[PDB]
């Protein structure tokens, strides 16, 4: 009978599944056993070039190496889709990109620090700017009784859920007095 | 009027400070030497790209794009007059668009007038077209009995420029000499008109599908036929009728073509 303090949101299913997701990254050749990759990733022969051995990983798994080893940015979060977010995102589709889109860009700046401190800093300033273009149209879209809430991100859900709740109960108290 | 003239000296200039940066991020002057080489007339931009460093500027280009798109057009043709090329090309230069448009991304089903006089790209597969024919842009005239010359200007409700005027064709003086043509002075355009229709794997089943006129002028005429599978960028614009005096007052639309993938 001994206590094991750990994370505030250990139990989270939505925060497990954010850990499960993968991104693109590269391993310098010679530097780490090639048995990393059958043994860990079910891939029998790495996939190389001048660069490095160039493979998808978990962020689960990235968190734990300590060598050296490089990220590439996915689609959702290239510089012409920064750009393009940080134009106008007040009416874009998130979830078309990415379920887990402010989950695993937050991962992305933290694995990033190490290797390219202005490409981390400019990824955060992009999504503090896209968050705030957003969260007025969440707070007003909820009081409508035919929204559905198709294109939001599992964090603007959390808003969008809470606000459509607050409206069915003063509506109920509404229609008693009839 | 006043500000507005202020105002379009400042657009106009903000639109010439980013085709000419002294040192050019984008590399539209290099474009620009690239096109005088060549002898063509138009320049392709991305939206994108100017919705970076212009954003005031891209996004009023939407909804506003009449003249926003005439004060880019000046802008580039005082772009042109810096450099130490010469302008042969006796029709102006022009400018089409390429990027990312979000709202105005339409069908002809979609197409509706709540989208009039906004930049639209739309989709569809060409069924008819015109073959292509002359239009008269400027006229010029010598005088014989003077030894003067006169020119005079034309305009339509199918231009982008929304100036109009008398539009008869000139055959005396104002000293009631007789006037010369000059075909070789004189100015044209080549024209052509177009329809596009629905895709076949997006209209819905049972109805019929809805189609859209289309007009295109200069270098952007003669480049379809029937059949192709288009995507066509260009200015939603509404054209009045009249007979007799009386009015009906449905009235007729059509696509003014930027550019043509």
């Amino acid at each position: 009978f001994e206590i094991q303090r750990v994370e505030s949101k250990f139990f989270d299913l939505d925060d497990i599944i954010a850990k499960s997701d993968s991104t693109s990254c590269t391993f310098e050749i010679g530097d780490l056993n090639p048995d990393f990759f059958q043994e860990m990733l079910g891939v029998s022969k790495p996939t190389q070039n001048a660069d490095g051995y160039g493979v998808d990983a978990p962020y689960w798994l990235l968190e734990s190496v300590r060598s050296s080893f490089s990220i590439q940015l996915p689609k959702a979060y290239s510089v012409n889709m920064q750009n393009v977010l940080n134009a106008d995102s007040k009416k874009l589709n998130l979830s078309g990109l990415q379920q887990h889109f402010y989950g695993n860009g937050m991962q992305l700046c933290r694995l990033m620090k190490g290797e390219n401190p202005d490409g981390a800093l400019s990824l955060a300033r992009c999504l503090v700017s896209t968050l705030t273009q957003r969260l007025g149209e969440i707070v007003s879209t909820a009081t409508h009784l035919q929204s559905k809430g198709e294109k939001f991100d599992s964090l603007e859900t959390k808003v969008f859920l809470e606000g459509k709740r607050c409206k069915e109960d003063i509506d109920t108290w509404l229609r008693q007095d009839n | 009027d006043r500000a507005e003239d202020a105002r379009k000296q400042e657009i106009t200039e903000q639109y010439l400070n980013f085709l000419d940066n002294q040192a050019d991020t984008f590399h539209y002057r290099q474009k620009i030497v690239k096109m005088m080489n060549d002898g063509e007339s138009r320049l392709v931009m991305n939206l994108d790209e100017i919705r970076e460093i212009l954003p005031e500027r891209a996004e009023g280009l939407l909804t506003q794009s009449v003249l926003e798109m005439n004060c880019l057009q000046s802008a580039l043709q005082m772009a042109i007059n810096r450099s130490d090329v010469q302008a042969v090309v006796k029709t102006g230069f022009h400018v089409g668009f390429e990027g990312t448009f979000g709202e105005r991304h339409v069908n002809p089903r979609t197409l509706k007038s709540s989208y009039l006089g906004n930049l639209v790209c739309c989709e569809g597969i060409v069924t008819k077209c015109s073959t292509v024919r002359q239009k008269l842009l400027t006229s010029v005239h010598y005088c014989p009995a003077t030894n003067k010359v006169l020119e005079k200007k034309f305009a339509d409700f199918t231009m982008l420029d929304t100036a109009v005027t008398n539009n008869n064709y000139p055959t005396e003086d104002e000293n009631k000499n007789p006037l010369e043509t000059e075909f070789g002075h004189s100015v044209y355009k080549d024209h052509q008109t177009f329809t596009i229709q629905e895709l076949p794997e997006s209209a819905p089943a049972g109805q019929l599908p809805r189609a859209v006129d289309c007009v295109a002028d200069l270098d952007l005429a003669d480049r379809v036929k029937p059949g192709d599978r288009v995507r066509i960028i260009g200015v939603f614009r509404v054209l009045p009728n009249k007979q007799n005096g009386v009015s009906s007052g449905s009235f007729r639309s059509i696509i003014i073509i930027n550019h043509i993938q």
